[PDB]
């Protein structure tokens, strides 16, 4: 089951916390963890190519 | 065992079970003819029209379809033998002039008798499958 | 070996593969089957279906008669988790066959052995001894104070 | 996670979901995408081998009003046909574990078989053998060594018991 | 969590013997030093360690509130300070422990602290506090130790009663004040 | 006047109905619950099986008697011989008690009124009550 | 062993008994019944009430008799739960064969009576009774509980 | 290709369709259902008639034309089935269209009354029935039984 | 704390959540039992009649439960105190002839009061559950 | 100190361990022992209760009596999350308790301090505090209209 | 003639039916949508609580109240003393209005028809009619 | 595979047997009291397959697995398995008669 809110965002960790999701990687940390704040990497690079299959 | 009144019943109903619903019945007639090709490969020739060199071919599908279709016209009326008859003329109409041996038809049943518990998978006949099979056959052979 | 909730419940279930359609046919194919068998054993209880013409089997009369049994069994079976039910069918059923005079106990053993004798012919797994076990319990019901 | 297979069909498995019909598979053409219904472990005959037998703790439900004891089942008996190959048509042999003052075991003969995509051990009443029970073994612990088996009735497949079977 | 997730087929107040295995158990049997289960899963060593509720233990983590009370979210600890195991009944631990909540009500901060009883529960793998004599509105509180281990809990703030969940709290061992 | 299409559908309904065990018995019941309510005048025809209390075992065994027979003419809708027959055959069980043959029309209002409970599909009005006619009909003298 | 009293005829009538007790009074409900089905056979066959002086039968309403429904509706109930485990269940009707064998003057005709008066009772306070089962098993657990009279 | 007869448009008539064949005499439906449109058909345009003399359709009640009146609602079935594979779908519909031709006298007219005829009675029989996904998914199938015609 | 009538009505209440649901009845009741034998050991041989080597067999089983039966029957006649003393009475009779130290009864005693609150896991009483039990057993000792 | 939504789904919930039965004895004991206390704190009160045979609490008059008391207070608890209906069934309890002279607001008290006293000995882990807190709301509208 | 099985029985379904708030209060609401849907001649009596408007607060609380006193007779069943003195104290509520005493049976007529609706288990009518009388007929002159 | 050599003209096919219960008493340990099941493999058209209920023990410093008829079963045959391979999963099998210990057939066992 869903550990947070529709619209919100798990910060994970052995202490638990829901974030909005609008304030994930927005530079300002929001989780007592602060993980909002190092998901920031973008998988997509300009460049970059994905084949997919059906 | 004979094709008694009642047998032809039991026959009925588990055809029922294995044909109609008409998800995997493709797949049901594509199984009959792979076992059928994997033990007479020499009769592929005679469906040459139909695309027998490859089974996955809409073509074949098509075939398989009629077939089955056939064939559930013929189980259908095991119990309305008027009826039964009347298929059977059909289909030996259908299958004459085409130089089909016995031996074919061997083949034909061993498959059905072999996919047919694989898609009941519990309770069926083999006997009364067998002996309304030999019918249907003899029918459409003559 | 009594009648037991296992027992009923099977019957209950394989009874759907055994006639049961929105079609009389295999009813009347069936039923007609079992009496074949009866006449064949007990062939003097053949006449006590004069009224239904058993002599022409092919008539309107002895199918709609067939028919009538086959559903008799039907309501029968479908009332096996119903005990307090059942037992007032099954007294009804037994007066119906009270009116009949000539009717016996001996008729109704008869005709528990050619079910069991037809039935797993028209369906595979099909619990014979199941069946046996709980027809003793309906007919002894059905045919007592019918002569022995 | 399940599989949006429908009856009569089993998932090949791999990176790319595909559904294909359980007499597609170990058929000797490649009816997959990726072929894995012809990969050699999901091919493996083992759980069908003669000799191979599964037992467990049953916690019956119906039928049966013993305590929990083992059930085992044991293959004694096999053909997989060449001409028809996505199924192993197996005899095998239902036994209980019973007290050491029982003394009078039940035995109960089966057949059935084994399906490769499924990766189901089906079983029924052996000809002539009074319909009183058939089991179901479902091969899902990812190897061909443990099963979740349902003792049923061959007719109605209602459930009399359940137990988780190991090869021993 | 996996295993969570599947459920099981065992009745409330029993345990299910191996992972897989089909045997049910009655709680009350559960690491009361007989073997219960078929292949002995009852008195298995996984099952009866002890240590979830080893004195010295303070649990600590964030409590979040939705009901009761109108607190924001905070720190509690979850400190056990003593455990009683009958030998004659070995099924449960009796645990006493103190709950200490670290408030910033008013500007500045306050402790409140309350102590309070309950049990360990191997089969379920559950630790149960209500506060003593606490009629103080004091809630109390039932810990899950259902991460696969002895040092993280999954725990609520309940009413006694009717074991309505007034909080969530996730507690961590951590340990050392 | 009773059709192919018309017999086919009534047939189709009527397995809805009454071929799921699990619900038949509430379809009878409720099918009587409405007939005696809306039509007290018939409860006196029914002495002879507590038609007073239709929760009782003997009206219970009654309805299931009813919906047997029911089942039997809705199956032989096409068979014409044994269809006369079996109608002539209730007609024998019916035409000994003085029964007001517009109470026929009230038991098919009740059937209507309580099928589509039991239908997961819309209730066929004209099928049902041109085959249901083609019944009583025959039931009646 | 199967087919006379099953698993399933077991299942069926735990199930089917369990809906008498379902508040708080059960007590008073199981004083009740017992009070109607013991009385009822010492209607029935009255040679039998002299059997039941020593729990005071002539005041039903009185304390010890009232315990002493108590008494057989709780061993009637502690039968039935127990039908789970055949071994446990034969060696507490054992037990009570016993009990009653102690009991000169109880005879194997009472409890037939009794089996009768039970089974009338069952049908009516019992929403949901499946007569065939409970018959079915009662005939055994009974069976076994008068097996050790004299007469 | 989509729009006409699309995806959801077989799988609305696939699962309409499978609504008729519940029991286990769904051929005595098939062929009653069969012998209603072709009588019917024959009816509306009696020039048909004759085109069905080597099926005895003079006694649409008798073997051969109920063995025949199997044969149609089969490759109706078939067809109906088929149009998950658009491919098998059009080599079986052009195997009809080959036989029909070897049938001279029969027009195309024929086939847009029977397709009239077709939807007239499966408004009746189907309680639940979306009459734009199965004109739109007919009116192809039957368009290709009819595209070998000589008239 | 003294057995009243409203401490009574508590009992009754809390011995009806715990009791009365015949699943794990056996269960608790053979838990009792464990616990019992597991504080005065030497006691077992005054039960050798009913299995009191083995607390898992059949007989022993069919033992403890006519105990929690009787026990019930205590319970449920705390507010019928004519019916309570004539069950007490009965088990007195039941016990009388049997060298049964008060070491004995503390020993059930103490295991009802673990088993209980094990069972019920909630709202339970200990001092109240301590005087009824002091009461129902004063009244099976004389 | 209010009467939160807490407090009433708590003794809503607790409610049904305090008797709650298909038989009245329990009420009867429970609600009796309520009298006890409050005729002991304030006997003046027991002389309001003569038309229901205070003076034989073993009456069937008396019985039916504290029953009325128990199956009221039941109602008020089951209107606690329907404020509306709670307010007219208030309004309607209040208007019976006018009809009767000498009773009067102190008694009402009294009956709560009673109440307080005798639940927490038939039930454990009923919430005193929040019964209180409700049972002020309850008895300050019921007894409003009355006289100190 | 309301016996110890036939009070048990009504103790019992009654428990059902009113044991559970979830839907007590749809029981009640329901039971008197009947009794005024089938008898409209009786709702000028209850002018004093808005029968004319079942879902409002004033007859709730009067449904409320209904239940509840009919919850207590039931519950009254075995202890006749009490029983007696709580029927006479229904009577005294009742004999103020000019009552007619046949509308007791279209009380019982509409209860037995919401009844089954909230069963689990089914209804036996004849404890019901039986225990509902010797109810009735005390609240009754 | 059981090569025969007297009571079965059947030529070589499977023997497979089964331990279906087991009992290691504690008082006396250096036996494990077994109940057991042998069968033989036999054809498609076969279909009325033999099977023979046995009891028996397992001893340790003997390794050995030896099993006769179950009580009031006909004493047809009895076996002796020999664990020599050096492991709990090989044994060298003799289907044997239960009486004279003759050697009827013999079969190289594997664990499966
Ligand atoms: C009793 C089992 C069989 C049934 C029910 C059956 C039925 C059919 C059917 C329905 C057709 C299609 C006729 C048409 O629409 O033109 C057909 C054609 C044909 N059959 Fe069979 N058949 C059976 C067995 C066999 C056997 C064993 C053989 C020998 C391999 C065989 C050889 C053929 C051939 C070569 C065709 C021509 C396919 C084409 O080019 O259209 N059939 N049969
Ligand atoms: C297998 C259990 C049986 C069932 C469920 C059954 C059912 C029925 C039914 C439903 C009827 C129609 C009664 C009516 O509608 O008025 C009937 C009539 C009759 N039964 Fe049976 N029956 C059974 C066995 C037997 C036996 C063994 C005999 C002895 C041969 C027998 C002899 C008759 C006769 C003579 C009639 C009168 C039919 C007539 O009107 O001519 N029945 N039975
Ligand atoms: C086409 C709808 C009807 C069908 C299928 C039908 C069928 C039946 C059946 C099967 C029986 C049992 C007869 C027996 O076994 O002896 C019966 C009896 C009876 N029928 Fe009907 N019936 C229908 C309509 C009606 C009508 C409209 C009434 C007038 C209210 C009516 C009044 C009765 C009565 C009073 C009995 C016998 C009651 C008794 O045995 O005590 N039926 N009917
Ligand atoms: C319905 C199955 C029955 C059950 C479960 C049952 C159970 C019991 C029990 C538990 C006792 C108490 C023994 C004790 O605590 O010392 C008892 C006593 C007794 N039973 Fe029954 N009983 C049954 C049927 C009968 C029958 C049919 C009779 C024949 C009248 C009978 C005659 C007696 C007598 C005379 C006593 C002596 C009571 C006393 O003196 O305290 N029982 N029974
Ligand atoms: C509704 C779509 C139709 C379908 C699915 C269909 C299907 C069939 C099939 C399967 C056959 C059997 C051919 C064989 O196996 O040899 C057949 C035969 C025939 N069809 Fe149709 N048909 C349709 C419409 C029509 C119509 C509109 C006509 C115009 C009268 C027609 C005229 C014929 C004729 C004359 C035969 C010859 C039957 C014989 O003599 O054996 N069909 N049709
Ligand atoms: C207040 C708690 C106790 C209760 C309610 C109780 C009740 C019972 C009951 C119902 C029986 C069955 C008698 C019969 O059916 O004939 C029994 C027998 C017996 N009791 Fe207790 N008992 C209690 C405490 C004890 C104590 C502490 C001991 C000392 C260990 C004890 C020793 C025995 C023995 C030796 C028997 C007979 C054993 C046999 O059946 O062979 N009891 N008691
Ligand atoms: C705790 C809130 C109370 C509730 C819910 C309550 C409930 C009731 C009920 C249901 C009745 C019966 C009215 C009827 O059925 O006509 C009643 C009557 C009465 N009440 Fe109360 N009561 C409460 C407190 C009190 C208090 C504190 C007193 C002061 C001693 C009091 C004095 C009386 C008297 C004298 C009657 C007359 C009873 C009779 O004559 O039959 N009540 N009350
Ligand atoms: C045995 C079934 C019945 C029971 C248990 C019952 C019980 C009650 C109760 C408890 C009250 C509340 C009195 C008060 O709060 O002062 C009441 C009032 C009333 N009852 Fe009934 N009653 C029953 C049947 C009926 C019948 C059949 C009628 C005729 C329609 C009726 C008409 C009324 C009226 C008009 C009132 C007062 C209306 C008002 O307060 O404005 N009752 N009844
Ligand atoms: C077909 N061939
Ligand atoms: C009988 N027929
Ligand atoms: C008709 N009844
Ligand atoms: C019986 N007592
Ligand atoms: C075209 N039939
Ligand atoms: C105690 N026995
Ligand atoms: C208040 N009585
Ligand atoms: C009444 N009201
Ligand atoms: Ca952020
Ligand atoms: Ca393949
Ligand atoms: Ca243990
Ligand atoms: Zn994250």
């Amino acid at each position: 089951d869903p550990s947070c809110p529709d619209h919100e965002h798990q910060c994970g960790g052995d202490d638990p916390q829901c974030v909005s999701d609008l304030l994930v990687c927005d530079g300002i940390k929001d989780c007592r963890n602060g993980d909002d704040e190092s998901h920031c990497h973008n998988p997509f690079h300009a460049g970059d190519d994905f084949v997919g299959d059906v | 065992s004979e094709c008694d009144v009642l047998t032809r019943l039991k026959v009925k109903a588990q055809w029922r079970r294995a044909y109609s619903h008409g998800h995997n019945r493709e797949d049901f007639a594509q199984a009959i003819w792979r076992a059928l090709f994997a033990q007479v490969p020499d009769s592929r020739t005679l469906f040459k029209r139909v695309h027998g060199h490859d089974t996955t071919s809409p073509e074949f599908q098509a075939h398989a379809l009629r077939v089955l279709a056939g064939f559930d016209i013929a189980i259908s009326t095991l119990d309305q033998p008027d009826a039964l008859k009347a298929e059977l003329d059909h289909l030996e109409k259908q299958h004459e002039g085409r130089h089909i041996p016995d031996n074919y038809f061997d083949a034909f049943k061993t498959a059905l008798l072999h996919v047919l518990p694989a898609q009941l998978g519990r309770c069926w006949d083999k006997d009364a499958w067998s002996a309304c099979f030999d019918h249907i056959a003899h029918g459409i052979k003559g | 070996d009594c009648c037991s909730a296992e027992d009923r419940r099977e019957i209950q279930h394989i009874w759907d593969t055994v006639w049961s359609s929105s079609f009389t046919d295999r009813k009347v194919a069936i039923a007609g089957a079992v009496f074949k068998d009866l006449f064949h054993h007990y062939p003097s209880a053949k006449g006590l279906f004069e009224r239904v013409k058993v002599a022409e089997p092919d008539s309107g009369e002895y199918h709609s008669h067939l028919v009538r049994v086959a559903n008799g069994l039907d309501l029968l079976i479908n009332l096996f988790q119903d005990t307090q039910v059942l037992d007032k069918q099954l007294a009804h059923l037994a007066e119906q066959h009270i009116l009949r005079k000539g009717v016996t106990q001996q008729f109704f053993k008869g005709i528990g052995e050619s079910f069991a004798r037809v039935f797993p012919q028209v369906s595979s797994c099909f619990n014979l001894e199941a069946w046996n076990r709980c027809f003793h319990t309906l007919a002894d019901r059905i045919s007592r104070d019918l002569p022995h | 996670e399940g599989d949006d297979c429908k009856e009569h069909e089993a998932p090949c498995g791999g990176d790319v979901p595909q559904c294909i019909s359980d007499l597609f598979f170990c058929d000797g053409h490649k009816d997959c995408k990726n072929g894995r219904d012809e990969d050699k472990e999901v091919c493996s005959e083992v759980p069908a081998d003669i000799g191979s037998s599964f037992a467990g703790v049953v916690s019956w439900q119906a039928c049966e009003e013993a305590t929990p004891h083992h059930a085992v089942v044991t293959i004694t008996a096999n053909e997989r046909k060449e001409f028809f190959k996505p199924r192993i048509w197996v005899r095998a042999i239902l036994a209980f574990e019973e007290e050491e003052h029982e003394h009078h075991i039940k035995t109960f003969q089966l057949r059935g078989y084994y399906s490769f995509g499924d990766r189901t051990l089906a079983l029924g009443p052996e000809r002539g053998t009074k319909p009183v029970y058939g089991v179901r073994c479902h091969f899902d612990r990812g190897d061909d060594d443990h099963a979740d088996c349902q003792i049923v009735n061959p007719a109605s497949l209602f459930v009399c018991g359940n137990f988780a079977a190991e090869r021993h | 969590r996996v295993s969570h997730v599947e459920g099981t087929h065992c009745a409330k107040k029993e345990f299910q013997c191996g992972g897989y295995d089909q045997e049910c158990i009655s709680d009350l049997f559960v690491c009361d030093g007989h073997k219960d289960c078929h292949n002995g899963h009852d008195e298995a060593e996984d099952v009866c360690d002890t240590s979830p509720v080893k004195p010295g233990n303070i649990f600590s983590g964030t409590s979040h509130w939705h009901d009761c009370l109108l607190r924001s979210d905070h720190v509690t600890r979850v400190v056990i300070k003593g455990t009683i195991r009958r030998n004659y009944f070995k099924s449960r631990i009796w645990v006493r422990a103190q709950i200490e909540s670290d408030l910033i009500h008013d500007g500045k901060k306050e402790l409140s602290d309350f102590d309070s009883k309950g049990y360990y529960n191997f089969a379920n793998r559950r630790l149960v506090l209500i506060p003593i004599a606490q009629d103080d509105k004091h809630l109390s509180v039932i810990c899950d130790f259902d991460r696969g281990d002895s040092r993280r809990a999954s725990c609520h703030r309940v009413l006694e009663g009717t074991l309505h969940q007034c909080a969530n709290l996730s507690v961590h061992l951590q340990g050392h004040h | 006047d009773c059709s192919i299409l018309e017999l086919l559908k009534v047939k189709n309904q009527w397995r809805e109905a009454f071929g799921e065990g699990h619900h038949r018995v509430q379809f009878g019941l409720e099918l009587w619950k409405r007939f005696f309510d809306t039509h007290p005048e018939v409860k006196g025809l029914f002495k002879g099986v507590n038609g007073d209390n239709i929760y009782s075992p003997e009206f219970a065994a009654h309805a299931e008697r009813v919906l047997s027979g029911l089942d039997m003419t809705i199956g032989l809708l096409d068979d014409t011989n044994a269809f006369k027959a079996q109608v002539t055959h209730l007609h024998s069980q019916h035409v000994e008690r003085s029964i007001n043959p517009e109470f026929y029309e009230h038991f098919l209002g009740a059937l209507l009124h309580v099928l589509p409970k039991y239908l997961g599909t819309k209730l066929d009005q004209d099928a049902w009550t041109k085959c249901f006619h083609t019944i009583a009909d025959g039931i009646k003298g | 062993h199967q087919f006379c009293c099953s698993a399933e005829d077991r299942n069926i009538v735990q199930k089917q008994w369990s809906v008498l007790w379902g508040d708080t009074e059960s007590s008073k409900v199981k004083i009740a019944f017992g009070r109607l089905i013991l009385t009822k056979l010492a209607k029935e066959i009255p040679e039998v009430k002299e059997l039941f002086n020593k729990v005071d039968i002539d005041n039903p309403e009185g304390g010890p008799f009232s315990a002493h429904c108590l008494r057989i509706l709780n061993a009637l109930d502690m039968s039935i739960n127990l039908m789970d485990d055949p071994e446990a269940l034969d060696s507490a009707l054992d037990h009570l064969a016993d009990q009653h064998h102690d009991r000169p003057g109880v005879k194997k005709a009472h409890f037939k009576k009794i089996a009768e008066i039970l089974h009338t009772g069952l049908q009516q306070v019992l929403d949901d009774y499946n007569a065939l089962s409970w018959k079915s098993c009662f005939k055994g657990i009974l069976g076994k509980i008068a097996s050790k009279l004299q007469g």
